[PDB]
């Protein structure tokens, strides 16, 4: 199903917002 | 570039959230030219 990641809240904002503006 | 802060007012608000902006504009963007 929905594969989940792990990340470790080094950089989450900013990737995050770049995966939202993406796609 | 006037126009850019304007239409980031008129823009923004698409989003209602938060929104470097880059090629990551609240609207879609090409340019035409010579």
């Amino acid at each position: 199903g929905f594969v989940a990641g792990v990340i470790n809240r080094e950089r989450i904002p900013t990737f995050e917002r770049m995966l939202w503006r993406v796609c | 570039k006037k126009l850019r802060e304007v239409l980031h007012e008129l823009y923004k608000h698409l989003d209602s959230s938060a929104a470097s902006q880059q090629e990551y504009y609240p609207y879609v963007y090409y340019k035409i030219d010579c």
